[PDB]
């Protein structure tokens, strides 16, 4: 701060072009802008921080905690399970189909539904159609295709 | 002739359709349609015609076409319904039915069709292991069927189908079933009632019971029977009772003996006595095998006979015999699952090679439950076997098959079954462990945690407590992993370790130390130890006390042999000081004997960071180059490299940029921070490029912003990269671009940072620069009041930083000194006071060079610039004293066109641009002295020569070799040369300009 | 015993840039056939498949940097895209001309989806919510809440009542637009989602994760049907065929693959792009397939019924 | 009297820092035997070989990264130079002025190869890709393809009409420069090579590996007819002599091994170098050897017929 004050002449010469100094990224390369103005960098407060330097990096890495170490992983127990076969569940049974349809009726000529009606699909001991089989005096016991099948003591 | 013989077609087409002579009547009927297709009585009875033989689709399409006209027809509608739900498409029935009750409402077909739909899908359902769409499925259908059952109560069919709904739920794992039953069920009428799972069963067997009395028949018979073996197989199951449900069995085997006797032709009543009678609480052997052998001789084709033989065979030490039936049982069906089963359990037993490929091919034909647990232990047990990886057992099978998400998936739907097991909840937990499902793991082993606590606890319940609270504190909640941990006897090492890492995660250091220590005490398997040492050593650190941490780690590799673990951490803790003494040492002891370590990553992270501690910064990108040669694999090592290319050494930005772009091509998890450094290498390059869209920085970034949008670089390079292609397409002066969005990026920023757990310095970085980025925008883009609000809110927020008050300086003064006005020094002052106290930043004294400069303050600016030079030469940095050094010259040049004396500016010209050249080759610097020459002793022939060169030479840019064309064409025409003249204008022409051409024009006619 | 899979057509170079998503909408009664592409540009293409090939119709473009969803709607001719441009403007998809603009930074949307009435227009934010916009009625009535991290997915069941949200780190969530609660929340995967579908009838929710499967979940609870793992690299869009019996998903390995659900099984792959494929989708009666890829194509597939 | 191999040679500090790549070309048939390194830094250095000794001629450079492979042309005098960041620059040899600057993908050349009459410069590609760069006249002449990883290391053959391609994965490819049909796959090794060499007379093929084997093949077979296992550590580069009598071989373990056909025995064994070696090559005859170590030393070695 000397000379506190400068006289010029803007238009000095109005053949010349003024001079814009326009600076593209951090490696050296400027080009001119014609328009007279500002300095009119590009990115003027340099490259936008990328990921964090080095040191920090690594001393986050191992120093943050113990958990990283192969002490605490997902092995280092080595635990056991016990097997327990079930083979009972594997009986299947297998249900009865239902033995009727509700039927619609059909007057005989010029034919109309009158109404539904249920019909069938084709120790009280009762007389209907029991044959009295005997579970208990002579049991079958040699599968169809085998040789021998099993002797278990009677109940 | 012809049709119109409609009615005698009709009478021999039902006198042929009565009797047994379908052929007739179908040809009869459709020759009547033949005579008028129209009369829909036609198209149904031959649709009837068609039900009542065989084929099926061509009478549902007759019913269709009939149903087409007069839709008020009740029964077509219903028919062409039953038909097409005959054919599965429950879905679509269903919508017909519901249609049809809102038209009619007393129609009990359609009930009973509703209610027989969704009895369907609740069936198909479990098939599946969706229990709860089953148990809604049932409940809606018991709804049907009681209102149903509200209109004619006196059939069977619907009383029948009503039980088998609600007994078909037997297996749904209890306190899972609550069923909303309503009305005449529960005997009198009244409002609602939610049932449990044994009050259903109770039901069921009332409503077969009901039925059976009104209709006796086998069928039934046989249904009552089952029923009652399920009442107490449940009552059994659970413990409830024993010896008190022998009437029961009594009453089921008595109905069943009843059914069988009934009808003796019939497999289905042998086969359901055969599995009822070997109940455990009959035990009767000898009558299920007469009863299998039986069913077998009834109907040769029962597969589920012979399977049920090998069951009996099998669990009765038979085991070829049984192989025998199941392999038979097999044959006659190739696609019974049950058999399956059997052979898997058979290759078990004697200690075979394909037991797991078995139990995978019956968990992938229909997802049983006995299978499933067969082969979830499997799997866990060849994944427990450290000596298996590379065996082509466990290589082939896990590796190949996929074994451990689908063991995975079938234990979830095995434990939603069955629920009262706990080594399915801790298998299941390990699997979630190993998937890094870590919250799905955690609820595992808690389930298994409240199965447990009434056991023996000695080891299956300590086991499970340390298992859920070391998961538990693997993620957050620190203080519900110290309390489990407290519930448990820490007196062997699992346990100690846990909390003392749970101990450490929340603070408490001291305490951790202790439990480290006391863990210390007892320890075997040396490895442990060394471990022990390097947690001990870790947790002391964080307290401070660095010395006896240090120390400790010398005592740890004091020790046989060392571990690879703590000689890492050794030198990350002499990077965390400043000694840089024994981690040369440390890594240097680390490479000598050391060669199974297989990151390859670490390694050249820790010989980089122990370069860059010394202050080479150089040799760190040589380094790492050296590393990436090595092994041209490794996608990692080119990133590392990109990025510290970007941050050491910004020199080699062309590299940087295709070693990102190769990092990226290698792989596609490595695109996120590959992506970003390219783009900032881009970022620093320039534009030295051949012009060419879709590859420039804007590019790269949006791609990596597309990638992970979730971290706070890639908004900051959005941010640079707008404002580099504004002012790259300012010079180009085309049109300015993407204008007002930094506001916007602003906010993304901050967001993005607030969730990231801890880089404290780089975050504080990163928030400045994007504060200070975003508020340059704005001014230059000229929203001056959102950016002076923005400063101000900021001040408000804390106590003055001498940062953010020079950026309210600026705002302030950008419409003061745009406009030519004089300012008073009380203001030059103040912003001067501003510009020294937050020194040691260039951009700053450059900034407030140029305010004195806008006044007109020659001789300050340029010492303004000295300084600033000065500043950035001490800091190390390169591109600050480049551009200081051409703005300076620049201040000299403009204040020498006017043409001023005192001449010492020339001087001033010539130093900068000689400095300048020294460092590069700077084209301005070289324009400049030849600006300077061309005022002083503006001349002929020096002069000439050297704005020649620099306009003829190639490998100039465009702007700098116009503006010296201009001056070059002045100096040719003020000394004439015609000929010289024409070569500029020919030079001009086989390149594209507009404005030398247009200044030979004006002075070709003076 | 597969079907005869093939091509039909293939535009060679539709945009200049990658191609980002792809909407195809047989909106109106007739066969209109209109296909919505957004790029890594501000064009918005609007091109229709008249009868056997793709012919360009609109080019409009208000935009500013790439557009990363599009969409558009069955009842009406409308479509909206949202870009890191930070704007959500709709545009008329009839006079190719903007209807609307609201502003919405990359904190306030990130992926479109219109409601099945086209009323709507939910979007995923930053801090966990989903923000639901009204078109043709202002801006931002209301938000649902999630407490979580960023959202990436937005899906609409095809009948209403049911929201899914997917999420960087794995999260997902299942609201009910009628009271707008969170019924319950999965956990999926590990990894992000960016893709989500319910199937028609809106009984059977289809994920598809960063790390290469696809869960296939249940809705109204949380049981799994199963896991899909036939890719080798991520997974970045699944499609949900209008029958209830396939859908399609193109990963990051330049292959589109067409799944089915009823066996959980992989019928056909496509191996015919040569770069990251960014989206596919079916059409009307689905017989075809479209698939924009990240190397400027449209691909359109012959998938029989 | 037995003339025995003396170290004839010592150059304390060559470059700055490590020594990657070195040529011998006998291109003047005069005493020139023009001697070209490349060494991790921008600077490639040529040195002439006078009467005993290395006296610099110049040191012409810019390079981004380290230079990874150089070649020297025996037709004409012409260097050819190959970088990390896959940027290719051809030498003069008379004054160091850059003839021509070939550009590169991010994927385009690791190593360098002249033709036998100096036409083609075969180089290798990151993606398996051998593609050809004719010289000084056409850019990407053409690219002959296989299915594989990286391509690290690249013979040719010396009469012509063979071209062998080591792999990072260990497998040799064989295509033949007549038609580009590849003729057969080899599978090789298990690690990688990082040197092929033809003969002279090319009816032999050596392969250097990364497991410290050398093997010896029959092109017109696939006959393994040799296996040698004298070097600790890895094999880096193997190169022959004007007859076919004898290779010599360069481990990582600071050893040069120098290897026969005849007896495959080792003749002898050199001990220098602290650190480990990278280059080896052949003068014009049998003579003199050339080996350029990571520590920036050059040797020059002699052998008599």
């Amino acid at each position: 701060m000397m000379e506190t004050e400068r006289l010029v002449l803007p238009p000095p010469d109005p053949l010349d072009l003024p001079l814009r100094a326009v600076e593209l990224g951090c490696t050296g390369h400027w080009e001119l802008l014609n328009l007279p103005g500002a300095p009119e960098s590009s990115l003027p407060h340099g490259l936008p921080p990328c990921a964090p330097d080095l040191q920090q990096e690594a001393e986050q890495l191992f120093l943050s905690s113990p958990a990283w170490l192969p002490l605490h992983g997902v092995e280092h127990s080595a635990r056991k399970w016990q097997r327990k076969t079930d083979p009972w569940s594997l009986l299947a049974v297998l249900g009865a189909p239902v033995p009727s349809d509700l039927q619609a009726q059909r007057h005989p000529t010029t034919g109309q539904i009158l109404g539904y009606k249920e019909v069938l699909l084709e120790l009280n001991t009762r007389e209907e159609a029991e044959e009295e089989i005997d579970f208990e005096k002579d049991l079958l016991t040699i599968p169809p295709g085998f040789k021998k099948g099993m002797d278990f003591a009677p109940k | 002739s012809a049709g119109t013989a409609k009615w005698a077609w009709l009478r021999r087409g039902l006198y042929y359709l009565k009797a047994g002579q379908h052929s007739q009547a179908v040809a009869d009927l459709q020759a009547a349609l033949r005579a008028d297709p129209k009369d829909f009585n036609c198209w149904e009875s031959l649709g009837e015609a068609y039900l009542s033989r065989g084929g099926y689709t061509t009478a549902l399409k007759s019913f269709t076409k009939a149903s087409e006209l007069n839709p008020e027809s009740i029964y077509s509608v219903f028919k062409v319904a039953a038909i097409q739900q005959i054919l599965g498409k429950y879905k679509e029935a269903v919508a017909q039915y519901q249609m049809i009750i809102k038209k009619k409402e007393d129609y009990v077909p359609a009930l009973k069709g509703l209610g027989e739909c969704h009895l369907m899908m609740a069936k198909a359902a479990l098939v599946d292991y969706l229990d709860g769409k089953a148990v809604d499925y049932i409940e809606k259908a018991l709804e049907y069927f009681t209102c149903a059952l509200q209109h004619r109560a006196d059939v069977s069919c619907l009383w029948k189908l009503a039980g088998d709904a609600c007994t078909c739920l037997y297996a749904v794992a209890p306190s899972k079933v609550n069923v909303h039953v309503l009305g005449v069920l529960l005997g009198q009428k009244e409002g609602k009632q939610v049932l449990k799972k044994n009050e259903l069963l109770h039901l069921g067997g009332r409503c077969y019971g009901r039925a059976l009395k009104l209709m006796s028949t086998s069928n039934t018979w046989c249904d009552l029977g089952i029923n009652y073996y399920r009442q107490a197989q449940h009552l059994a199951e659970t413990g409830s009772n024993m010896n008190d449900l022998k009437e029961l069995l009594e009453k089921s085997l008595h109905c069943l003996k009843k059914a069988v006797r009934l009808d003796s032709n019939n497999h289905l009543y042998w086969n359901a006595l055969g599995v009822v009678a070997c109940y455990s609480g009959i035990g009767n052997y000898a009558l299920a095998q007469h009863c299998f052998i039986k069913s077998i001789q009834s109907e040769q084709i029962n597969a589920v006979a012979w399977t049920n033989l090998g069951v009996l065979y099998l669990t009765n030490e038979n085991i070829e015999q049984a192989h025998e039936a199941f392999k038979m049982a097999q044959s006659l069906d190739p696609s019974y699952l049950m058999c399956w089963i059997g052979q898997a359990l058979i290759a078990e037993a004697v200690g075979s090679y394909d037991t797991m490929d078995l139990f995978r091919h019956t968990t992938e034909l229909n997802m049983h439950t006995e299978g499933a647990l067969g082969y979830a232990y499997w799997v866990c047990t060849t994944l427990q076997d450290k000596s298996n990886r590379e065996t082509e057992l466990y290589q082939y099978n896990i590796l190949q098959m996929n074994a451990i998400p689908a063991a995975q998936v079938i234990l979830n739907k095995y434990v939603e079954r069955i629920q009262n097991y706990a080594p399915a909840f801790t298998m299941l937990g390990y699997l979630n462990e190993h998937l890094q499902l870590k919250k799905e793991a955690a609820n595992a082993y808690q389930r298994a945690i409240l199965l447990l606590q009434t056991a023996e606890d000695q080891d299956t319940y300590n086991v499970a407590i340390r298992n859920y609270g070391r998961l538990l504190c693997s993620t957050g909640e620190y203080d519900k992993a110290i309390q489990a941990f407290k519930s448990t006897p820490l007196e062997v090492l699992e346990d100690i370790i846990g909390f003392a890492l749970a101990l450490f995660m929340k603070g408490l250091y001291k305490e951790s130390s202790k439990a480290y220590e006391r863990a210390l005490s007892i320890v075997e398997s040396e490895q442990d130890k060394a471990h022990i040492l390097t947690a001990l050593a870790i947790t002391e650190y964080k307290q401070g006390k660095t010395d006896v941490a240090k120390t400790l780690l010398f005592k740890c590799s004091i020790l046989k042999e060392p571990t690879t673990e703590s000689l890492q951490a050794l030198c990350a803790l002499g990077l965390a000081m400043q000694d840089a003494t024994l981690s040369k040492a440390a890594l240097n002891e680390l490479l000598k004997h050391i060669k199974h370590k297989d990151s390859n990553y670490q390694r050249c992270l820790l010989t980089s960071a122990i370069y860059a501690l010394q202050g080479r910064s150089v040799a760190v990108q040589k380094q790492i180059s050296k590393a990436v040669h090595s092994n041209p694999g490794d996608p990692a090592l080119w990133s590392l490299l990109s990025r510290v290319v970007a941050q050491y050494a910004q020199r080699n930005a062309k590299g940087g940029v295709v070693a990102g772009n190769v990092a990226h091509i290698l792989d596609s998890n490595h695109g996120k921070k590959a992506l970003l450094y390219t783009a900032v290498n881009q970022l620093a390059m320039g534009s030295s490029s051949a012009e060419d869209e879709k590859n420039t920085a804007l590019k790269t970034i949006q791609k990596a912003a597309l990638l992970s949008p979730g971290d706070p670089a890639i908004w900051a390079g959005l941010m640079a990269a707008c404002h580099a292609d504004d002012k790259l397409a300012l010079v180009n002066n085309t049109q300015p671009k993407r204008i007002d969005l930094y506001l916007a990026l602003l906010s993304a920023v901050s967001a993005s940072i607030k969730d990231e757990k801890f880089f404290e310095n780089y975050n504080q970085s990163l928030e400045k620069w994007s504060l200070s980025q975003a508020v340059t925008g704005l001014i230059d883009t000229g929203r001056i009041s959102e950016a002076e609000t923005l400063c101000t809110k900021n001040l408000k927020s804390n106590p003055d930083q001498p940062a953010v008050i020079l950026l309210l300086r600026q705002v302030q003064c950008k419409p003061l000194l745009e406009s030519q006005k004089p300012l008073p020094d009380a203001v030059l002052e103040e912003l001067q006071k501003t510009v020294m106290s937050n020194s040691t930043s260039v951009p700053a004294w450059q900034w407030l060079a140029h305010v004195y400069q806008s006044q007109g303050m020659m001789r300050a600016a340029e010492m303004c610039y000295r300084k600033s030079l000065q500043l950035a030469s001490q800091r190390g940095s390169w591109s600050g004293k480049l551009s200081s050094l051409l703005r300076l010259a620049l201040l000299a040049l403009k204040v020498c066109m006017a043409n001023i004396s005192n001449d010492h500016w020339p001087s001033l010209v010539q130093e900068a641009t000689t400095e300048a050249l020294k460092l590069c080759f700077c084209p301005l610097a070289v324009l400049l002295q030849a600006l300077l020459q061309f005022k002083r002793k503006m001349g002929a022939r020096e002069t000439r020569r050297l704005l020649e060169r620099v306009v003829y030479q190639p490998g100039y840019p465009k702007s700098i070799a116009s503006t010296a064309r201009w001056y070059l064409l002045r100096h040719l025409y003020a000394k004439d040369d015609y000929e010289l003249i024409d070569v500029l204008v020919n030079n001009a022409k086989t390149h594209g300009d507009t404005r030398a051409l247009e200044l030979n024009q004006r002075l070709s006619s003076q | 015993m597969t079907n005869q899979y093939g091509i039909l057509f293939k535009q060679e170079q539709a945009h200049d840039d990658a191609i980002w998503s792809v909407a195809w909408g047989t909106n109106k009664k007739e066969n209109s056939e209109t296909v919505v592409t957004g790029s890594l540009d501000d064009l918005v293409k609007v091109w229709k498949w008249r009868d056997e090939r793709l012919d360009l119709q609109w080019s409009l473009e208000g935009h500013q940097l790439g557009v990363v969803s599009v969409d558009i709607s069955h009842t009406l001719p409308i479509a909206a895209s949202s870009s890191l441009d930070a704007h959500i403007r709709l545009w008329d998809l009839e006079n190719g001309k903007q209807i609307k603009s609201i502003d919405a930074g990359p904190v306030d949307a990130w992926t479109l989806a219109f409601s099945p009435d086209s009323q709507y227009l939910a979007t995923g934010t930053h801090v966990g919510k989903v923000n639901i916009f009204g078109v043709e009625s202002g801006k931002k009535e209301y938000s649902l809440d999630t407490r979580g991290k960023f959202i990436l997915s937005i899906a609409y069941s095809p009948d209403g009542k049911y929201l899914a949200s997917g999420a960087i780190d794995g999260i997902i969530n299942i609201f009910d637009i009628a009271t707008g609660k969170l019924l319950h929340t999965l956990e999926g995967h590990a990894m992000p989602i960016r893709s989500l579908t319910f199937s028609p009838d809106s009984q059977l929710l289809v994920t598809a994760s960063d790390d290469g499967y696809i869960k296939i979940y249940d809705v109204q609870h949380a049981n799994l049907a199963g896991t899909l793992s036939g890719h080798a690299s991520w997974v970045l869009n699944v499609a949900f065929c209008p029958d209830d019996t396939h859908f399609v998903s193109s990963s990051s390995d330049k292959s589109v693959k067409v799944w089915d659900v009823g066996t959980r099984t992989c019928v056909h792959t496509f191996f015919d792009h040569q770069d990251q494929v960014w989206g596919v989708k079916y059409n009307g009666n689905g017989s075809k397939i479209v698939s924009v890829g990240d190397d400027q194509e449209i691909h359109i597939y012959d998938c029989p019924i």
